[PDB]
């Protein structure tokens, strides 16, 4: 919750959390962990626009946003961009630090970090503290380098 | 011919539990189920030998067939004279709610249309009903999923729903009644049959 992790289905969010890492409850599949004394929670963006107003109070303590993208997924990169931008438009996340995990860099034909940067529009985010990190969530490569940057931005 | 049809029926249900699509495909090809959303939903609704998590998984697919089944399945429920939580407790016993927000969303909107039809005049629009219903699913997860560290008080819940009523607020007592219901009794985990 102090850090939120967002990304399209199949980006690798659950995979990353198992790197950082039960009783039945009806409801949302909450994934959360404490890492280095900071709470990280996957925030599932899968509903309609209409239910986003309900979210607001939850983001009051949120200081950082991890955005995870499947770098091998050229057909959905624009939809990822639109989601990132939706999240960055939340009033309560105005000052949130942004870390982008350019994930699935192990795949032979994945877009590189420079291309992902262009396509997610990071260069247009002139008043935002952001960083992009190349990652392979299955092997763990790049994850801790990105989290270390984010850690340090929080103070 | 009767012991034989019963054996095919039992096999269809087993195949449904493993792979909903495939089990429905087996039933339809073997002439034990009409291939219409209405007849499939009637087969699922209180169906003996069907795993409620399979039922939920099947109802939560995005394919148009499944969305039509979902609406006909919602249509089987009787929500008249119930408050929202009481109606949700009935709906959510019929199948295991998936965990993905996209699916919960679509299911709450479908539930909403029938809630309002059963109870005209309780809410001013179906969207108000749908957003409130979704906030109840959030409240049940918030309160009763132990991974959620800090829980909403009443006051957070009333505040979350500010403005959902076509710009305005619902009466505080209606929200409090929903909050207290969920606080003292989580949605039950459904059991098969
Ligand atoms: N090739 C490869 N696969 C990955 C990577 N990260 C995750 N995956 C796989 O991608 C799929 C979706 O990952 P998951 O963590 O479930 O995505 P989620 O929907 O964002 O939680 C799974 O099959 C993962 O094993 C990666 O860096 N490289
Ligand atoms: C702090 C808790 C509160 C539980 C209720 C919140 C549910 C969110 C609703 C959002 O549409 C998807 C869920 C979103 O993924 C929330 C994850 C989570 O851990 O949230
Ligand atoms: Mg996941």
């Amino acid at each position: 919750m102090r850090i939120l992790m967002v990304g399209l289905d199949a980006a690798g969010k659950t995979t990353i959390l198992y790197k950082l890492k039960t009783i039945p409850t009806i409801g949302f599949n909450v994934e959360t962990v404490e890492y280095k004394n900071i709470s990280f929670t996957v925030w599932d963006v899968g509903g309609q626009d209409k239910i986003r107003p309900l979210w607001r109070h939850y983001f009051q303590n949120t200081q950082g946003l991890i955005f995870v993208v499947d770098s091998n997924d050229r057909e959905r990169v624009n939809e990822a961009r639109e989601e990132l931008m939706r999240m960055l438009a939340e009033d309560e996340l105005r000052d949130a630090v942004l870390l982008v995990f350019a994930n699935k860099q192990d795949l032979p034909n994945a877009m590189n970090a420079a291309e992902i940067t262009d396509k997610l529009g990071l260069h247009s985010l002139r008043h935002r503290n952001w960083y992009i990190q190349a990652t392979c969530a299955t092997s763990g490569d790049g994850l801790y380098e990105g989290l270390d940057w984010l850690s340090n931005q929080l103070r | 011919k009767t012991l034989q049809r019963n054996r095919k029926m039992a096999m269809g249900r087993k195949k449904f539990n493993m792979d909903p699509k495939k089990g429905i495909q087996f039933l339809v090809e073997n002439e034990l189920l009409q291939n219409t959303p209405e007849e499939i939903a009637r087969f699922l609704y209180k169906g003996e030998g069907l795993n409620k998590t399979a039922i939920g998984d099947y109802l939560g697919e995005r394919e148009e067939l499944n969305l039509a089944v979902l609406h006909a399945f919602v249509d089987l429920h009787e929500f008249t004279d119930l408050n929202l939580v009481q109606a949700l407790r009935q709906f959510l016993w019929s199948f295991r709610l998936p965990g993905e927000a996209q699916k919960i969303d679509r299911m709450m909107e479908a539930f909403a249309q029938r809630y309002c039809l059963c109870n005209p005049g309780v809410f001013q629009s179906t969207d108000t009903c749908y957003v409130l219903s979704y906030s109840v699913i959030m409240l049940n997860t918030d309160l009763h999923n132990p991974n959620v560290r800090d829980k909403m008080g009443l006051e957070r819940f009333v505040a979350m729903n500010r403005g959902i009523n076509e710009g305005g607020d619902l009466p505080e007592e209606l929200l409090r009644n929903l909050y207290d219901s969920i606080r003292n009794e989580p949605f039950k985990i459904p059991e098969d049959d």
